[PDB]
């Protein structure tokens, strides 16, 4: 490893300067390193994680979807044909963006869920291995396809038992994990029913629970609440 | 596209 | 070179893809490639590798005046030690924006600018480098600092002499060299006198080129100088 | 900080 020679702090500590200088695949590369020295990640140390990874394949996503459309578009009636080189170009993006899901995939196996007994971070992490699958899902369309859909789903279906049994219904993972799962549901799996039920009775749960709650623990759960409702918005 | 954190 | 083996019009496609993508690690890489196959650039082509490197080392100097202004911070009175990390950190983001300077300047070296005999490329190349050893110069603090500086002016100066000679004063590449001339008075040569005559000057010439123009070309020119007049209220 | 292009 790059990092093997650079103490686990001196990582954490170049994470969050990464993270302010938005120079997020240095920041997974210093997480990555301190995920490699083989102790726990506390909460914030997860979340240093996560959000340097999503920034990073955010941006893959982002930049495969408007290949993937030029493509689409050369491959209509009446278009003229312009050679291999959307495809290459296209196809050269998605192995990178596989390749950082297959990073982060293989860091949660090796060694982060085994040894994740917590709720909290047991259900970030199985959170996070629905999530890879479920961007390995989007670009899929081989032989496999259905068993990356079926890895995603598996792993969030972990995720939302542990969450149900060990959770209070605003907790923001469990919320979090909720949202995306249906996302999952609706994108993914061909299954909007499904998507929408669950968003609608995750939401309708942390309502009830609200009370409950001091006002920063309040305001996180609403700000992901939100989130239910405007997808439900989009999709009724 | 929809919301996921 | 990595795109030995690509065609040259090939790489001009894929760089205007990586444009599209917002992918502009890739559209420099391309447009490198491109340059490497030895023929002359078009205006067009210029263009795509300018504007690659530019949000590249755009990104680069962005970070590094974040992460030089927590290392200043750090130094002052009152403030806690927290180890070698932030400089170095700073320092490798640094070494990164030295590197895409050196590759941009190699790539003016060898062989763009000596093949540039027309006015509108050899003014733009040579433009270019006042900006990349500006780009240089903004992080400089050795030995070499003022020989940076200079190779800057030195790269402006040649450009603004042809600019002059063989340009209308509303050209936009003409305009361009000049706003970005003023800047390297105003910040690098602590010559905030000659930043606001030049910028002055070139805003007064243009505006009074301006009734030769089409409404297309009248577009470009009063865009540019509207960055003068910005910089210009800035200034005073 | 100032305008370039
Ligand atoms: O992990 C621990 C310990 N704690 C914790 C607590 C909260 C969050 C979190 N809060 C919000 C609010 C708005 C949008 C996203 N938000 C997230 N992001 C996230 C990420 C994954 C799952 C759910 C929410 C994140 C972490
Ligand atoms: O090079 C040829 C041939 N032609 C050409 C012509 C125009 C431009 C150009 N127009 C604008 C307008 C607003 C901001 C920036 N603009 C640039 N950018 C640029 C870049 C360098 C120098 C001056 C302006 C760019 C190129
Ligand atoms: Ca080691
Ligand atoms: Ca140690
Ligand atoms: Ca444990
Ligand atoms: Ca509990
Ligand atoms: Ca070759
Ligand atoms: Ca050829
Ligand atoms: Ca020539
Ligand atoms: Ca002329
Ligand atoms: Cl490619
Ligand atoms: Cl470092
Ligand atoms: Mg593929
Ligand atoms: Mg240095």
């Amino acid at each position: 490893g790059a990092m093997g020679s650079m103490e686990r702090a001196s990582l954490i500590q170049k994470a969050k300067l990464a993270e302010q200088a938005e120079r997020y695949e240095d920041m997974a590369a210093f997480m990555k390193g301190a995920v490699e020295k083989g102790e726990e990640l506390s909460c914030e140390e997860r979340n240093l994680l996560s959000v340097a990874y999503k920034n990073v394949v955010g941006g893959q996503r982002a930049a495969w979807r408007v290949l993937s459309s030029i493509e689409q578009k050369s491959n209509e009636e009446g278009s003229e044909e312009k050679g291999p080189e959307v495809r290459e170009y296209r196809e050269k993006v998605e192995t990178e963006l596989q390749g950082v899901c297959d990073t982060v995939l293989g860091l949660l196996d090796s060694h982060l869920i085994k040894e994740a007994g917590d709720a909290e971070s047991r259900v970030f992490y199985l959170k996070m291995k629905g999530d890879y699958y479920r961007y390995l899902a989007e670009v899929a369309t081989g032989d496999d396809k259905k068993r990356i859909i079926d890895s995603a789903r598996s792993a969030y279906q972990e995720a939302m038992d542990i969450s149900k049994k060990e959770m209070p219904p605003t907790n923001p993972i469990r919320l979090g994990l909720a949202l995306n799962f249906s996302v999952f549901h609706y994108e993914i799996a061909n299954s909007p029913e499904e998507a929408i039920s669950l968003a609608k009775t995750t939401f309708d749960e942390a309502m009830a629970d609200l009370h409950t709650l001091s006002e920063d623990s309040y305001k996180d759960s609403t700000l992901i609440m939100q989130l239910l409702r405007d997808n439900l918005t989009l999709w009724t | 596209f929809p919301a996921t954190v």
